């Protein structure tokens, strides 16, 4: 049923457009990452990985 | 005629069903914060008065 909007309308009634990020960051191959710069591999040496 | 704060008015509310969906059509609802009883499945609750 309609859902129509007045600029007329107060607070709790004007539209409200909503954007919702759904994360799974559940340990499984990354794709999406943040601007972290990667750095070189080190072996057999105690590292903040 | 809302009254003042220093007088304020308490309603009675007896023997009904009152459906807890129908008035967020009557008030511009800044904010519906809410105590130990969630209005969520509050039309699920029986109460004495």
């Amino acid at each position: 049923q309609s859902y129509g909007f007045r600029p007329t309308y107060g607070v709790g009634h004007q539209p409200y457009r909503v954007v919702v990020l759904s994360f799974e960051l559940l340990h499984a191959p990354a794709t999406v990452c943040g601007p972290k710069k990667s750095t070189n591999l080190v072996k057999n040496k105690c590292v903040n990985f | 005629r809302f009254a003042s704060v220093y007088a304020w008015n308490r309603t009675r509310i007896s023997n009904c069903v009152a459906d807890y969906s129908v008035l967020y059509n009557f008030a511009p609802f800044f904010a519906f914060k809410c105590y130990g009883v969630s209005p969520t499945k509050l039309n699920d609750l029986c109460f004495t008065n």
